[PDB]
């Protein structure tokens, strides 16, 4: 139920492409992560996001 | 230090403007080994770059100096390897306090018209609330790719008391706020400079750190307060 956590950009001003599991859409999805205060629904690769959800 | 050979020009990053090419010559882009820009930084001399600790820089990333248009191949840029990373031991992953990291280069940057150092302040310098300063970087211009060309914005320093009215106890003594004035630092700006022009020279007052998760232009941005961290900077240079 980590994939049920929401997309969290956080407040840092970094540019860090990541992937999260969108519930509404039911896919693994790219987003810009700021670099701090992220939650569990945050993966380095799309493969890595899918290979733990889907 | 702090005197660009090419004078910046300002109208007086979201809602910023395009820098005069070469006009912020301490500004570097920190790129990973696949070539993506993830944070900014500042040259403080020919061997060292100061950036934000949350940028998580390693010896695999590189420092790129002399750059203006990241989509251009006509610029004589320097791709500089990093020999060693010194993250401030007091960096707090919780509060993002003490958000500063030094990078010692494997080989010295070569200073030129387009590459040179920003000045550092003394621990006791006072940069008054209301002072108009400048921040720069290749962070997003709308809250998705980072812009090719270097951006800049003018913005006022806030008092910490006034900054707290927005952010409350998230504001620590090693932070300084600026903005809430129609412009905003945004994703990819982290680690880059907030400079104020003191005595004909630009001095590093802040390091782009954190702020609105949506880069709102009506809330203050937060910056690592360089006066509070500059003794640590000097001791790190001296010992390494």
């Amino acid at each position: 139920s980590i994939c049920s956590e929401p997309k969290k950009v956080g407040r840092c001003k970094g540019y860090f492409p990541r992937f999260y599991f969108d519930s509404e859409t039911g896919k693994c999805t790219p987003f810009i992560y700021g670099g701090c205060g992220g939650n569990g629904n945050n993966f380095e690769t799309l493969h890595q996001c899918r290979a733990i959800c889907r | 230090c702090g005197v660009p050979a090419i004078q910046p020009v300002l109208s007086g990053i979201v809602n910023g403007e395009e820098a005069v090419p070469g006009s912020w010559p301490w500004q570097v882009s920190l790129q990973d080994k696949t070539g993506f820009h993830f944070c900014g930084g500042s040259l403080i001399n020919e061997n060292w770059v100061v950036t934000a600790a949350h940028c998580g820089v390693t010896t695999s990333d590189v420092v790129v100096a002399g750059e203006f248009d990241q989509g251009s191949s006509s610029e004589k840029i320097q791709k500089l390897k990093i020999a060693k990373v010194f993250k401030n031991s007091k960096y707090n992953s919780l509060t993002i306090n003490n958000d500063i990291t030094l990078l010692k280069l494997s080989t010295a940057a070569s200073f030129s018209q387009t590459v040179s150092a920003v000045c550092l302040p003394s621990a006791s310098d006072d940069f008054a609330a209301g002072t108009t300063c400048v921040t720069t970087g290749w962070g997003l211009t709308r809250y998705a790719n980072t812009p090719d060309r270097l951006q800049q914005a003018s913005l006022p320093l806030l008092s910490n008391t006034n900054c707290k009215k927005y952010w409350g106890t998230k504001i620590k003594d090693a932070m300084i706020c600026a903005g809430a004035s129609g412009v905003s630092s945004c994703m990819g700006d982290s680690g880059g400079p907030l400079v104020c022009k003191k005595n004909g020279a630009w001095t590093l007052v802040g390091i782009v750190s954190w702020g609105s998760s949506t880069c709102s232009t009506s809330t203050p941005g937060v910056y690592a307060r360089v006066t509070a961290l500059v003794n640590w900077v000097q001791q790190t240079l001296a010992a390494n």
